[PDB]
């Protein structure tokens, strides 16, 4: 050790004594030992070169190098104190290990933080880092559900995977309190130890008794931060509700990860005891427990890229990038997705292009300049359609495949539910102000089933954010106003639950003009009485009942990433004449007549198309394309 | 009174011999830790003598004492291995007893409260199951002179929390001398302890200041359970009286909200703390837990409910979904192997009846009618509790795997029409409302009835039932319920084999693809509202009978058989 | 079940220029006990 600041482990715990023990030297009450798990972990450091290290889904990991050795090298060319320990890589090593760690983290983890400095710092005598590398470890065997965790576990680093629902506010806590005599001003700092403070009751320079007194805003603080999560289990035995759990976060991991963010998290289980009354310094026999927090995996294997993910520059292997190029220049790419989309679902060509160009979502552009508003730039999509037709179970299908997805289902929903509302948090007792479906949907999509029963009274709420995207919350509570950019996947029933063929469009839909000209795409989900359809659709379903995802998500994520085309001139000018020609179709009545909200939503739809293609400018195929599929979508 | 030395003498020899060493086995079990719960049995106690099994039934807690440390001492004579250290807790429990062992100094005489504690240092726990001599009491019945007593109760549960770490002996650790002391817990408070009184500190004159902390501590698992009196022991007008129980180590996570239990534990009171006295609270400390009377092809259909005639088809149906279609989820999307049935029917053709019949029936069963189960009582909402907003489930999510029987759904209110359809359609319930942000998960299975398009078009089977009055079907069915109110397959035995037929898991075959496609298109002829609901319909159906035949392979005579059904329902 | 309290149970130091006054009764206890007089 160069001799670099050893910054203390809030989220590890408070400190213990270490009291260690001989039956050579163990830690009393465990099977560990400091100078074997260092070694062990010492060992894995210096030699553990993957047996397979995929370069596309492992970026910047050889085959050839040991494996965290490369990581020692990019946390020395950059400055972030911090190596991801995969437990698994660990799980295949060393199981002794394994069971070491995920049984006693918060002694074998600074024990793996001594010998990652030791080791570093041997390396690398010249560099310097702002304070000791940690180690965060991750990936533990999934426990699958809280309610079927034992009270075996505490403080034994577990795992889980949800939702957030709230991220409030930081929470300083002290670490270093900070004393000085009111007498002589003799100074001194206090190293918060074991849990509690010590007040020092005596000068050390005038030796008066007691006092020295407690500056506040010299001491030392780390942060914190309570994160109020839902879980998603993937146990739910017959009748239990929808687990939460809290998150404590701390100096480094707070404020990483939003409300509505879908997450692993691993981190420390720690039951912590319950004061009977907020003053009466008395506890309860009855604990609570709240997972603390070591690491939030972001990424997952059934959903795409999230939005941090997509803005970080070090994501893609340059084969990788090839490989989404080529597949992009290939003519067929838009019919490829549209067909990958939703696989069970036999061949809806035409919604499943328009739910492709949804998730691809439009071009962001700003308008401030220009003072009109905010430009909407997501898409929005109207499945009217017969009931009992599957549409309900594309809307589950995109809600499960899309991260930031929230679900709503009729007048299973309200007004003030949607936007915001206050209520006391009952660990804090503050009123504090929680959010609905659209602000967790911030930047992706809300699946609406049942949208024609969705009485006027909610709706009103859909009008500010499909229009403009800002939901303002004005209220006795807070007037404020919620980001609330959600993309829209309605799903209507005809009025009586049966397609009537004698109404027309408008007149079977039955809703307002001024909602059903917002949605910028509309589905007529017919059934035509093809036999041959038939047959067909019986030979799938029977198939898949007798019975890629990586490349689709990491294109999407790709066109995310630096993808944001432009309007040609040749795609205007056919944008205007286009609208003009379905202006004059659409002036029949009964069908939906053409607005300057229509041409918003072709603009939209040829940038979707474009940015499907890579084109980086749309074209008079984007332009064509959307005029295609709007009409195709209508009729 | 007598003497509990003399006790704890005759219930050691009794656990020693009594039978195949009937508790020997158990015993030894134990003590290699194969098992961490024991049950007495006072049948197999009064199997021999009497008077000690009274005198458990009258003063159960200290004999449960008694019991318990009995076979802590036999124990180690029953241990003949080295067992592998399963837990931290196992390692904390060897490492005490070792450190025992290293300053033990054997001559050395230790205070009366110098000691591991047995309620800390058992790492078993001992319970109890009442005699079939002791009658379960009515939960109203058993008052203050039941304080103690050893009880057997049966009631119907309201709500249940979750499996949270209640304290049993905390461990406290000091600033200076490094000692371990205790503080058995057995209240629903304890202050806590700032002193050390370790025999170094009290050598030292040092600051106790000890930290406690749940490293060495010994939680347990803990539910306080709610329970409520059965409607029929309920008195002429009275609401039902409800209950609470107290649930500890393996007696935890066994009932759950709606099922069905029989509680045996004993009475005991916690402190009240605006009359004088001392009052207290009271809890049932449960001690055996037993789900009962609910959760425990021809002529099984015409067993379904014996005392409704006709309606045969009907039966075969329920049947059928009692058994349920195969649960499906291939590639990601979900094809739920739930059976949803619709009955609309003429004023009064025992349809009710059904719907309580197969409430009776199913391991999970929720009968719910039109508004006394409305907005919350179906959905699921917030309580509070350890005080929280436990969110807790109604009538849908109480039934999450099971039947809910849905009464006159015609007229339910449209935002429970709007749940159902969404429960029916996609198994979860989305909720954003006021303090609620979820998506409950219901797997549950629809039996609506209801008297005369949202309902054809969302379901698996809709049958119109109309009485068209024939002289010969009424005489018949006159006679039937004539004779059932002149004399007024066993329940039990259906669903057995209702439960065993559930998990066969048959995989269609490729001989019966050119049939269900070929049956599809003409049954589409034929009606040119039919569609791919009603195509995954038929071939849900056709897995249900494969799984009622008990084969894993589905047939020309099971689709045949759902063709039949589906006929008869839509004529 | 709060309406009895048992003990607080505890038990012993294992592990773990000013002595301190356990030591100074331990160096009794070893003065005490072995101290030899006279010779072989
Ligand atoms: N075969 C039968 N066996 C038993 N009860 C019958 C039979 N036929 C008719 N009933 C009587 O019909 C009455 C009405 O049934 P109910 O469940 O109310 O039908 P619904 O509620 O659909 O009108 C019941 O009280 C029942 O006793
Ligand atoms: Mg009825
Ligand atoms: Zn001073
Ligand atoms: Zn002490």
């Amino acid at each position: 050790v160069r001799g670099t600041p050893v910054r203390q482990r809030p989220d590890l715990g408070s400190a213990q004594k270490g009291l260690q023990v001989d039956l050579k030297l163990v830690i009393w009450g465990t099977d560990v030992n400091v100078a074997a798990c260092k070694e062990n972990f010492q060992r894995f450091l210096q030699r553990f070169i993957d047996p397979l290290a995929k370069e596309e889904e492992n970026v910047g990991i050889d085959i050839t190098e040991p494996l965290y050795m490369q990581r020692l090298g990019e946390i020395n060319v950059i400055g972030e104190p911090f190596l991801n320990v995969n437990c698994e890589h660990i799980k295949s090593f060393d199981k002794n290990l394994y069971r070491q760690l995920i049984s006693y983290p918060q002694e074998v983890i600074p024990t793996f933080d001594m010998a990652v400095n030791e080791i570093f710092f041997d390396r690398y005598p010249d560099s310097i880092l702002e304070h000791q590398i940690q180690v965060r470890p991750f990936n533990a065997l999934k426990t699958k559900n809280m309610r079927n965790l034992n009270p075996e576990d505490i403080d034994q680093l577990i795992t889980i995977s949800g939702m957030v629902i709230r991220t409030s506010q930081l929470i300083p806590e002290m670490q270093e309190a900070f004393f000085q005599c009111q007498v002589c001003a003799h100074t001194t700092r206090v190293e918060m130890d074991r849990g509690r403070i010590a007040e020092p009751s005596v000068c050390g320079r005038c030796h008066t008794t007691h006092s020295m007194a407690l500056i506040h805003n010299r001491s030392l603080f780390s942060d914190k931060q309570m994160i109020k999560l839902q879980e998603s289990p993937e146990d739910m035995p017959a009748g239990q509700t929808p687990h939460t759990v809290i998150l404590f976060a701390h100096n480094d991991l707070v404020d990483k990860v939003q409300p509505g963010d879908r997450v692993n998290v691993t981190g420390i289980y720690r039951a912590v005891p319950i004061r009977v009354n907020p003053r009466v310094s008395n506890v309860k026999s009855v604990y609570k427990t709240h997972i603390d927090v070591i690491h939030y995996r972001k990424t997952d294997a059934k959903r795409l890229h999230g939005l941090d993910e997509e803005a970080e520059q070090k994501l893609f292997s340059e084969k990788r990038v090839e490989l989404l190029k080529e597949l992009s220049r290939k003519p067929d790419i838009y019919e490829r997705l549209a067909s990958a989309l939703a696989p069970s679902i036999y061949e809806h060509e035409d919604i499943k292009k328009g739910i492709l160009l949804q998730l691809f979502g439009g071009t962001r552009k700003d308008f401030s300049h220009t003072g009109r508003g905010k430009f909407r730039a997501e898409i929005n999509i109207l499945l009217c359609g017969d009931p009992g037709t599957s549409k309900s179970q594309l809307l589950q299908y995109v809600y499960n495949l899309v991260p930031r997805g929230q679900y709503t289902s009729g007048k299973g929903s309200s007004a003030v539910g949607l936007t915001a509302y206050v209520m006391k948090d009952p660990e804090t007792r503050q009123l504090v102000l929680q959010t609905g479906a659209l602000v967790l949907s911030d930047n992706g999509i809300c699946c609406i089933d049942e949208f024609d029963k969705m009485n006027e009274s909610t709706r009103s709420v859909l009008h500010e954010v499909m229009e403009q995207q800002t939901l303002s919350i004005a209220k006795a509570g807070i007037i404020c106003q919620l980001n609330a950019r959600t993309s829209v996947l309605a799903a209507a029933n005809p009025i009586e639950s049966q397609w009537n063929p004698k109404k027309t469009t408008i007149e079977n839909i039955q809703l307002p003009h001024t909602l059903l000209s917002r949605f910028d795409l509309i589905f007529l989900m017919l059934d035509p009485q093809d036999e041959a359809y038939d047959r067909r659709l019986a030979h799938h379903l029977v198939a898949l009942y007798y019975q890629d995802m990586a490349v689709l998500k990491d294109y999407i994520a790709y066109a995310h990433s630096t993808i944001m085309p432009r309007l040609s001139e040749e795609a205007s000018q056919a944008l205007i004449e286009a609208y003009v020609d379905m202006r004059k179709i659409g002036s029949s009545r009964g069908m939906v007549s053409a607005y300057p909200r229509q041409l918003e939503s072709l603009i939209r739809l040829a940038e979707a198309h474009a940015k499907v293609r890579l084109s980086n400018k749309v074209e008079a195929i984007d332009v064509e394309e959307a005029k295609r599929l709007h009409r195709e979508a209508l009729k | 009174l007598k003497d509990y030395a003399l006790e704890k003498e005759k219930v050691k020899k009794f656990l020693q011999e009594f039978y195949q060493f009937k508790y020997g086995n158990q015993l030894v079990r134990l003590a290699h830790r194969e098992q961490v719960a024991l049950y007495v049995d006072l049948d197999d106690v009064a199997e021999d003598d009497p008077e000690l099994v009274d005198s458990i039934c009258e003063n159960a807690r200290r004999y449960a004492k008694l019991f318990a440390d009995a076979v802590q001492e036999l124990l180690p004579q029953y241990k003949e291995r080295e067992v592998v250290n399963k837990d931290v807790l196992d390692v904390y429990i060897e490492h005490r007893l070792m450190m025992e062992q290293r300053s033990r100094d054997p001559g050395m005489v230790r205070s009366p409260q110098n000691q591991y504690p047995a309620e800390l240092m058992r790492r078993f726990e001992l319970y109890f199951q009442g005699p079939s001599s002791n009658k379960p009491r009515v939960i109203r019945e058993v008052r203050a002179d039941s304080v103690g007593k050893l009880v057997t109760v049966r009631g119907i549960v309201t709500r249940v929390s979750e499996v949270k770490p209640k304290m049993v002996v905390a461990t406290y650790t000091c600033d200076q001398c490094g000692a371990e002391t205790y503080q058995p817990i057995q209240s629903p408070t304890f202050m806590p302890l700032i002193m050390c009184p370790s025999q170094e500190c009290q050598t030292n004159r040092s600051g106790g200041r000890l930290y406690l902390q749940t490293r060495g501590s010994r939680f347990i698992k803990f539910q306080e359970m709610k329970m409520q009196e059965h409607s029929d022991q309920v008195p002429v007008g009275n609401i039902p009286r409800s209950i609470t129980v107290l649930v500890e180590g393996e007696n935890t996570r066994i009932a759950q909200p709606g099922d069905h239990v029989s509680v045996t534990g004993i009475f005991l009171p916690i402190l009240r703390t605006v009359v004088q006295g001392l009052l207290s609270e009271t809890y049932l400390e449960a001690h055996r837990i037993v789900k009962m009377n609910k959760s425990e092809y021809e002529k099984l259909a015409a067993s379904i409910a014996p005392e409704i005639y006709g309606h045969e088809d009907v039966k075969k149906a329920l049947l059928l979904l009692l058994v349920g279609g195969v649960d499906q989820s291939p590639r990601g999307m979900k094809i739920r192997g739930n059976i949803n049935i619709c009955l609309m029917g003429d004023p009064g053709v025992a349809k009710s009846q059904l719907l309580s019949y197969i409430d009776r029936l199913a391991p999970r069963s929720q009968y719910t009618t039109g508004r006394g189960s409305s907005g919350v009582g179906l959905t699921a909402a917030v309580l509070r509790d350890s005080g929280e907003l436990t969110l807790e489930g109604g009538a849908l999510v109480l039934a999450d795997q099971g039947v809910c029987c849905i009464d006159e759904f015609d007229k339910m209110a449209e935002a429970d029409r709007t749940a159902i359809h969404e429960v029916m359609e996609q198994q979860t319930i989305s909720i954003a409302k006021a303090g609620i942000l979820t998506t409950l998960n219901a797997r549950c299975s629809i039996l609506a009835a209801a008297n005369p398009a949202a309902l054809l078009s969302r379901f698996d089977l809709l049958w119109l039932i109309q009485d068209r009055p024939d002289r010969d079907n009424d005489l018949r069915l006159a006679q039937h319920i004539t004779y059932v109110h002149q004399h007024s397959l066993d329940m039990k035995l259906m669903r057995r084999y209702i439960a065993m037929c559930r998990e066969k898991q048959p995989m269609v075959p490729e001989s019966l693809a050119d049939y269900i496609t070929a049956a599809y298109v003409e049954m589409r002829r034929e009606a040119w509202y039919t569609s791919a609901r009603t195509l995954l319909a038929i071939l849900r159906l056709s897995t249900a009978l494969a799984r009622l035949r008990m084969v894993d392979v589905v047939e020309k005579e099971d689709v045949n058989e759902a063709i039949r059904l589906m006929e008869m329902s839509k004529d | 079940s709060g309406f009895d309290d048992p003990g607080i149970f505890y038990s012993d130091s294992f592990g773990g220029g000013q002595a301190r006054k356990s030591q100074l009764q331990r160096r009794f206890k070893e003065f005490l006990r072995q101290y030899r007089v006279g010779t072989d």
